[PDB]
RNA sequence: UCGUCUACUUAUUACGUUGGGUUCGUUGUAAAGCAGAUUUGUUU
RNA sequence: UUGUUAACAACAAAUAAAAUAAAGUAUGAAUUAAUAUCAAAAUUUUAAUAAAAAUUAAAAAAUUAAAAUAGGGCAAGUCCUACUCUCCUUUACAAAGAGAACAUUAUGAUAUGUAAUUGUAUGUUUGAUUGGGGCAAUACUAUAUU
RNA sequence: UAUUUAAAUAAUAUUUUAAAAUUUAUUGAACUGUAAUUUUAGUUUGAUGUUGAAAUAUUUAAUUAAAGAUGUUACAGUUGUUCUAUAUGUACCAAAUAAAUAUAGUAAGAUUAUUUUAGUUGAAUUAAUAAAUAAAUAUUUAUUUUUCUUUGUAAAUAUUAUGAACAAUUUAAAAAUUAAUCUGUUUAACUAAAAUGUUAUAUAUAAUAAUCU
């Protein structure tokens, strides 16, 4: 019958769902609305990025996070560089800190999701909830999640 | 007016019976894995001869005497040649259909 | 102002709708009435 | 051969509109916006904004005559606005009172401007003068003059200030005149216009002027009511400027509902430090207990049958019309209800006091008005007409469109049986008197009324009728302001047509998602085309979602990666979005590249299609 | 809509490489604005002070 | 009972938490002045679990109150500021029609089951993988996975606290099968496991899992996809299924991804389907009509069909009551090896279908490459 | 396209099934008479005559790969294709169309060059039928048996057949 | 989250016949849930 | 392997033998062309393939053939929602090229009108501030009344 | 009404190519279309050639119809093929030829001349009765007033559309890192001088070991 004409960008504040979605209070569990990336940047995703300087004889391959605070500044427990190579990739794993654990990845970071923050990330340095791997962490929610004590929670 | 029910009346997973009957009146067609042209001109061939049918049939069906099986009388309708066992059970079924064999 | 009406569509929208353009009203060509 | 432009990246139009969503019409009609995104800019809400409260009235200082004051008038718990704006006030500083329909906006700054003056009268010890008072309030409508008077007079009672008002009458001149010569007052409750004829005309002096209130002042600063407050506080901004007089510091009060481009400029470049007290998650949203309902009409003319049907729906029955002589006694005899409430509480079904709240309560559907661990019951309407006639219906207010029309649902509704009043400017002086009394005492319960009645008046209005709906969400928001008044129940019936269908769905959007009715106007194309920057934003966040939703449930080889990614992942930028509408958005320089490819195919198959047929 | 194409100055010295704005000392646009309604507020109080 | 719960939007949720009086409000005092909320919460409610706590918080049912007019929503990380208020909802809150998260009301486990010494041998030879979050059985044909209509019958949902081998909570079974289908099962031994692992039982993309079944007759495609559209309803005394091309508001799509690995020439076929959805009867709808290829021993849908005696000198096709020839063969989890691979677990063919497998001549036991690892 | 990532070959368990052998110059079916190994093996639709006195005329091959030099450690079923009809009427006369059996391969009419350098050439393609248990359902066989039906693979077979070459 | 449910009952007798009437439940969640799609090889 | 017929069709495996289509002597275009006597490879990263940067590493010359990359145009495909265009309908809005009726000379013809309230195709048909307030002769000094 | 003080009377100009339907006047039926007269082929689509001996040849399959050829007449775009639609009216059907700076709220692209000689780098934003004042950028131009030092203040002119949605805080500071608070970036006479930072520590609520209840 009688018709109208609203914008749905009027609409798009009421975008989100509930407290969490709206308020942030917990981990976006891959259910975001708003986000926020560098003004340039137009591949969307977040970069967690490593400097190599030397070769894997002088200079490690997690020592290139060494610039990162956290564990990256120590050596990991495992590694499995040596011998037959992942089929994911994964060179360095450190120790379980709770339900999460921190791995360092082989060739271009993998572009994933973290279910904190709720942002793609494209890194090397994936922490696993609980050993599965639908659940990842960027490395900057990890060191975040451990410095509050949020480790067995989240 | 008239109102339809779709799918209030249906055979859907019938019986054997029910489904040799179905094939034999032209409800549901005939397949060549689980439902064959074999099995319901058997059918149609057991109905038929359960009572003094047999000259009955021969008569309607051209056959040159009255049959005593089957077999028997869908290699006669072959004869009646060049088409096949499976194209007299098909000439059998057919007629059956149109009611070439009485009324039934 | 305007008085036409497709006055609400854009010049890309009017070529892409295959419109011709309403500015250049032209009416030295008649209707094709039916005679 | 005709092939159109193949490549496009954007399609629509995007709005002029820089600075923000509605930028092209005026304030009278459009509602600001409120956050902080938007107010980061703004000269008067990028200032200082109090926020902090206040929980009970023996937390602030109050005088005791303002206590007596609060228990004449039932008031026991501050509103939200009045736990905020009472202590800014107190402070002497111009303040903006900034708060909804129906939350205690009028007694937020009069407490506090009364005890100021208490406190020069008797602290201070300051003489009151002849022609020179102490406060001067501002109402637009002459009823809100009166009723600002009324609740100026009980606190006046008790503080034992004189507060004065003043309407339009016959031989004004002489009357206003003998006033100020008969008694002495401090408060003056009257129009801009009219204080600064006595100004110019030097019947009132701006001497020892220590408070100017401004009710409704978003329409009062705007050129609606032409700019008579903003000259009248020039020349008071002046008078502080001089300094051969005693050093008076006049604070100025803004009590408002809306909050528009005029308000915020006139305030902020004219009153660099003006504390703003509001809260932007309730400002421009209407009560949580009204009900809106939008009524389509098919035909214009099935107009007055609808409303014929809401009223017969609430009670309001149209006596029997059946013989020639109640034909002509429908329009000649004007038919008033009676009734008490012994009478009316009897048919719907200490001590004394205690049941008429109860039965106050079940008549003006009152409810408990929730705050934050704070709940209280609305106080009595302050009206300067107390209602005495109690009759068996709801009581309702039809807002039409211009006078004419006000007029003519009049009579309709008296030819049908309905017992109406009319009420709008062009009545003379005593039949606006008599027909406003007629409908806040009692004697009937339909106001046929135009938009004078929308803005302040604290009746009890059990739902309101917008007999033509309203242009804007301001008008809208005022109209609908007047039957959910602290926590009561309200209802709204909107009578629109198809030329109002696109504020229509607006505004049932907006209400159904509970967001502000800021931005919101009639025009079509305004409504539906968004700015560049707020499209690029929603944008971005459409192509983030598209990534997370590609990422956590798709696996994609290495051969459609990068193609994926550039449909999927990637902000693309457009080109020149002004001229969008032209190019599509994508550089004529591609799109003729791409023109060139697809002309040259185009060309080639067409020739072989010519020489086949 | 300011100047795209950035004033070039001569360098005298090489801390001018770094430096960006080419008056520090100056407050910033918002704050010079602001600062001239503040004084020119204070001229018409004095101007109106009679 | 929770028979007076109701479905509210965000809005009837934020209105119900405004008129319901059902709140208390801790004064932040100079004590507890700077200390976190969840370290407020569980030195103040002894009787909540932390897990609770958190969803309480992180869904918005506490709050705190900054005398600023409006509710303040926090993370448990958040330090409390003086003179503030912390509104948690009272017991009778949740009295009304608005549920409360699962930990909040306290459920009550009444009867405990007793399971036989040869049952719990049973349950154990069932087991496939074992892993500290997880564990995979072969689930038979013929046994129900929940208690049916008839309470006097066997189900793994009562077997299920026989896998409890050092927790101390019985596992939760995280997808159900049919009564005749066989395969693998999954069972999250954590309450977290469990959380993590439903996201991977919901409609998807990619699957994750294969069927191997052998339907009657070879279908004209060797590999395609099936999308069906299901409408469910009531009947006397089963349910109505309906079947649709096109989609129905009431309706929901059934797609899955098909491949014909091996066949008799037109009279029996041997398919492997990989679903993307979870529906009821999925895979014996979609071989019955969409492949027009019953599964074999699928009397429900084309009974007579289903029996054919094509294979009379395998299966005598009188009795009508061989199992269902359709397994859930293998599938993947999200946990990986030592290796760097997604475990995979496989669950062997059952009788009837290794004696149809070996009287064509066909390997049983052969690694599906369809699904990674 | 399963995986996604990676797609592979839907014909992983044909693989399984089939015996072949790529068509370079070195690697090479040929004809039989070329020597040992170089026959074509029997895929699958391909009509066999029954010779054992059974209601069966034609059967057609299920196997893809079907030869004499496995015909000792592979399974061959068949499907009944065409089954003689008895206009004038046990467990041998009972064979209906679409049955499945097993085949006991006899003889083949591509050339088989056997180790000694004897090819031979049989007049039509020939196999007997047999249950799961490799018991031959006929009492009697019309034709001959080849030298790969002696093998206790085929015991009861080479009881019932009376010639062999 | 791919559960299960063409038989009970009021009577009648005999070693099946004849008249009436007609679902249960495991687990998770209070959104981190609910329709449909989830495709891309200038191999032109 | 499937049909016709009393040799014909394609096919899948030995797709195998065998037939025709060379450099080189001559003549000699066209698409294309930012470019260092171009840069094998691996790794890390930077605003969308990055050949852009950096770190490891160590990559010959000439002729032939290959589509693995670069190069050769691409905001695309499916679903849902909303608006519009298009297209139909007439009873109202503006124009309508068709006809009428009327005035004037004649009861016979050509025209002019100030007379046209008829019709069919064509244009349009959702920005209402073109509103609502306020102002209301009898100044000034006084008097009485409700 | 006319109480207030100057002056160098000179006008003609104002990028460029394009961004589109067209206006006025003609032409075209040797191509193609219809009527009168003197196994072929069409349609669909795949398969070869891909500037091909062809600016349209050959082939596969299905389907629909089958008296064969040439020329000449009449019909011309406001439309013609005597209803409409498709198709077509001479090698791109808004047909072709001749004139047009006719004009596109105007999309975009180019716009000829080193060594230079001075102020701001994210502000401003009030439709509409007596309210001191928009701001940035650029060109000319004007104010030597105090002081311990520092201090780009103002007119007359030209232009201005480079475009953000939520949340938190705030009459004081996001300090909630799942938060950014935003205009980048280029900028260098020579020779010298010159102060700057990336290393890892692998065991102390830890590690290595024995007795016994
Ligand atoms: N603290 C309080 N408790 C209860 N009732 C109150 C309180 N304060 C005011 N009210 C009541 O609220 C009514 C409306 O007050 P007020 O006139 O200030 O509203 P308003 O915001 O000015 O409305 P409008 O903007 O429409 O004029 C008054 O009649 C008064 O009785
Ligand atoms: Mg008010
Ligand atoms: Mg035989
Ligand atoms: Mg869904
Ligand atoms: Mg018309
Ligand atoms: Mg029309
Ligand atoms: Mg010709
Ligand atoms: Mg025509
Ligand atoms: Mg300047
Ligand atoms: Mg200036
Ligand atoms: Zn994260």
């Amino acid at each position: 019958n009688i018709k109208g004409g609203v914008g749905s960008f009027l609409m798009r504040r009421a975008a989100p769902k509930s407290i969490r979605q709206k308020y942030q209070t917990g981990p976006q569990f891959y259910k975001r609305k708003f986000f926020q990336f560098q003004k340039g940047h137009h591949r969307l995703h977040r970069r967690i990025s490593g400097v190599q300087t030397g070769s894997p004889t002088h200079q490690r391959e997690y020592e290139r996070f060494h610039h990162l605070p956290g564990d990256v500044r120590t050596r990991p427990q495992f590694d499995f560089t040596f011998g037959e190579t992942r089929a994911d990739r994964v060179m360095f794993a450190w120790r379980k800190r709770g339900d999460l654990q921190l791995y360092q990845m082989s060739g271009r970071g993998e572009t994933f999701v973290c279910y904190r923050c709720g942002y793609p990330v494209r890194s090397q340095l994936v922490a696993v909830k609980a050993d599965n791997w639908d659940y990842r962490m960027c490395y900057r929610c990890y060191t975040n999640t451990v410095h509050r004590g949020m480790e067995n929670d989240t | 007016v008239l109102y339809d029910s779709p799918g209030l009346t249906l055979p859907g997973c019938f019986a054997k019976e029910a489904g040799l009957k179905l094939a034999a009146c032209g409800i549901i067609p005939t397949n060549d894995i689980t439902l064959p042209r074999s099995l319901v001109a058997r059918y149609i061939y057991d109905v038929l001869s359960a009572a003094g049918v047999g000259e009955h049939m021969a008569e309607c069906l051209h056959l040159p005497r009255a049959p005593i099986s089957f077999d028997d009388c869908i290699s006669m309708i072959c004869e009646r040649g060049n088409l096949d066992p499976s194209r007299a059970q098909k000439f059998l079924i057919h007629d059956f259909q149109l009611g070439n064999l009485g009324r039934i | 102002p305007h008085i036409h009406k497709y006055r609400e569509l854009n010049r890309w929208q009017r070529q892409a709708q295959g419109i011709s353009k309403w500015d250049q009203s032209h009416s030295h060509r008649p209707l094709p009435y039916v005679e | 051969i005709i092939v159109p432009q193949q490549l496009k990246a954007y399609g629509g139009t995007f709005s002029r509109s820089v600075g923000e969503r509605s930028n092209h019409l005026v304030s009278d009609v459009v509602l600001q916006s409120l956050s902080p995104s938007s107010t980061h800019n703004s000269p008067l809400l990028s200032k200082n904004i109090k926020t902090k409260t206040v929980t009970s009235f023996e937390d602030m200082p109050l005088y005791p005559e303002l206590r007596s004051a609060l228990r004449q008038l039932r008031i026991t718990t501050p509103s939200p606005i009045q736990q905020s704006a009472v202590e800014v006030i107190m402070q002497r500083k111009d303040t903006v009172v900034a708060a909804p329909h129906g939350e205690g906006k009028t007694l937020a700054y009069l407490l506090p401007l009364y005890q100021n003056m208490i406190k020069d009268r008797d602290v201070y010890k300051i003489p009151l003068r002849e022609r020179r008072p102490r406060m001067i309030l501002l109402a637009p409508t002459r009823e809100l003059i009166a009723q600002l008077h009324h609740v100026c007079s009980v606190l006046g009672e008790a503080t034992g200030l004189h507060a004065i008002s003043f309407t339009s009458r016959k031989r004004a001149n002489h009357r206003l005149s003998r006033l100020l010569k008969q008694q002495l007052v401090d408060v003056m409750i009257m129009d801009p216009k009219i204080v600064l004829r006595l100004i110019r005309a030097r019947r009132v002096f701006l001497d020892d002027l220590r408070y100017v209130a401004v009710d409704e002042a978003d329409g009062m600063l705007s050129s609606q009511h032409d700019h008579d407050a903003v000259h009248l506080l020039m020349k008071v901004q002046k008078r502080v400027m001089f300094k051969h007089l005693w050093p008076v510091q006049t604070q100025t009060v803004f009590a408002t509902a809306f909050i528009t481009r005029k308000l915020e400029f006139v305030v902020g470049k004219k009153y660099p430090d003006a504390v703003t007290c509001i809260r932007r998650q309730r400002m421009h949203r209407p009560p949580g207990t009204l009900r809106h309902r939008f009524l389509p009409v098919e035909r214009e003319r099935e107009k007055m049958d609808t409303l014929q049907h809401l009223l017969k729906k609430h009670g309001n029955r149209p006596r029997e019309i059946l013989t020639d002589i109640e034909e002509e006694q429908a329009y000649s005899k004007p038919h008033y209800l009676s009734g008490s409430l012994e009478e009316l509480v009897e048919l719907r079904g200490d001590n004394a006091d205690e049941m008429k709240e109860r039965v106050r309560h079940a008549l003006e559907g009152v409810r408990p008005v929730h705050w934050e661990h704070l709940t209280t019951v609305a106080a009595p309407f302050t009206c300067h007409v107390p209602r005495t006639v109690f009759a068996d219906g709801k009581r309702c207010i039809i807002f039409t469109r211009g006078i004419d029309c006000a007029t003519a649902v009049y009579h309709r509704l008296r030819g049908c049986g309905y017992t109406c009043s009319l009420l709008h400017a062009a009545l003379p002086a005593a039949v606006r008197r008599r027909m406003f009394a007629d409908f806040a005492s009692g004697r009937t319960n339909i106001l046929c009324s135009t938009d004078v009645a929308a803005r302040g008046l604290d009746l009890h209005v059990d739902f309101v009728v917008n007999f033509d709906m309203p242009t804007n969400a301001l008008t809208y928001l005022s109209r609908a302001g007047r039957t959910a008044r602290q926590g009561r129940l309200g209802q709204v019936y909107s009578l629109y047509t198809k030329r109002q269908g696109v504020i229509v769905s607006a505004v049932r959007a907006f209400l159904q998602k509970q967001l502000p009715l800021e931005g919101i106007s009639n025009w079509k194309r305004h409504m539906m085309e968004p700015r560049y920057a707020e499209w690029r934003t929603h944008k971005l966040n459409a192509i983030a979602r598209s990534y997370v939703s590609l990422i956590t449930q798709k696996t994609i080889p290495a051969h459609l990666e990068r193609t994926y990614l550039r449909h999927n992942a990637t902000w693309r930028p457009l080109f020149h979005p002004q001229t969008t509408g032209v190019h599509g958005g994508v550089p004529p320089r591609q799109q003729q590249r791409v023109m060139d490819a697809i002309t040259w195919k185009a060309v080639c198959f067409r020739r072989g299609l010519l020489a086949r047929r | 809509a300011f100047r795209r194409l950035v004033k070039r100055h001569k360098i005298t010295n090489n801390q001018m490489l770094l430096m960006r704005r080419r008056e520090p000392y100056k407050p910033t646009m918002k704050d010079r604005q602001e600062i001239a309604d503040r004084a020119k507020l204070e001229e018409f109080e004095r101007k109106n002070a009679d | 009972s929770h028979a007076r719960y109701r479905p509210l939007s965000l809005r009837a949720r934020q209105t119900l938490s405004e008129k319901s009086d059902d709140l208390q409000y801790h004064v932040v005092t100079q004590e507890w002045f700077g200390e976190r909320v969840d370290s407020f919460l569980t030195c103040h409610y002894p009787q909540w679990d932390y897990e609770t706590i958190k969803r309480l918080v992180q869904q918005g049912h506490i709050y705190r109150y900054r005398k600023n007019g409006k509710k303040k929503f926090t993370r448990l990380t958040d330090r409390l500021e003086f003179d503030e208020l912390l509104v948690v909802p009272t017991r009778a809150f949740w009295e009304k029609q608005l549920a409360p998260p699962s930990g909040v009301l306290e459920e009550t486990d009444g009867p405990k089951f007793k399971l036989s010494a040869t049952a719990r041998e049973m349950a154990h030879n069932m087991v496939l993988f074992k892993n500290e979050h997880v564990i995979v059985i072969n689930k038979p044909h013929g046994l129900p996975m929940m208690p049916t209509d008839d309470p006097q019958e066997m189900s793994i949902a009562a077997m299920l606290p026989a896998w409890k081998f050092t927790n101390v909570a019985k596992p939760v079974v995280c997808h159900n099968l049919d009564r005749e289908t066989s395969g693998c099962v999954v069972l999250a031994r954590t309450r977290n496991a469990h959380r993590m692992l439903g996201r991977m039982f919901v409609k998807r993309v990619v699957p994750n899992s294969v069927y191997w079944s052998f339907c009657v007759g070879k279908p004209t495609v060797n590999y395609g996809r099936v999308r069906m559209h299901f409408d469910i309803t009531r009947g006397n005394k089963g349910d109505i299924i309906v079947a649709r091309p096109s989609p129905t508001k009431t309706s929901k799509v059934a797609i899955a991804e098909f491949v014909v690995n091996a066949s008799a020439l037109e009279f029996g076929s041997f398919i492997s389907f990989y679903p993307l959805t979870t529906r009821r009867h999925q895979e014996r709808i979609m071989a019955a009509h969409a492949l027009r290829c019953p599964v074999l021993g699928d009397a429900k849908y084309g009974g007579d069909a289903a029996f054919p005696s094509s294979l009379s000198l395998f299966w005598d096709p009188e009795n009508k009551g061989l199992p269902l020839h359709l397994h859930h063969r293998k599938i993947q989890l999200p946990y990986k090896n030592t290796a760097g691979e997604f475990i995979c677990v496989t669950a062997p063919l059952p009788t009837q279908m290794e004696k149809t497998f070996k009287k064509l001549g066909w390997p049983c036991e052969v690694d599906d490459p369809l699904i990674p690892g | 396209k399963l995986p996604a990532g990676k797609p592979a070959n839907k014909s992983w368990f044909r693989h399984n099934l089939i015996i072949r052998r790529k068509a370079s110059y070195r690697s090479r079916w040929g004809t039989g008479a070329e020597g040992y190994g170089t026959g074509v093996p029997f895929s699958d639709q391909v009509k066999l005559h029954c010779v054992d006195n059974t209601n069966c005329k034609h059967v057609r091959l299920i196997s893809k790969a079907t030869a004499e030099r496995f015909a000792h450690c592979r399974v061959f079923p068949a499907v009944a294709h065409r089954v003689s009809v008895q206009r004038f009427k046990v467990s041998r006369h009972r064979v209906k169309p679409g049955n499945i059996y097993w085949v006991c391969l006899l003889s083949r009419r591509q050339t088989n060059t056997r180790m000694s350098g004897l090819r031979t050439n049989f007049d039509r393609n020939t196999c007997i039928l047999m249950n799961d248990q490799r018991v031959p359902l006929g009492t009697r066989v019309m034709y001959c048996a080849g030298r790969h039906v002696n093998h206790k693979y085929h015991l009861k077979a080479v009881v019932l057949a009376n010639f062999f070459v």
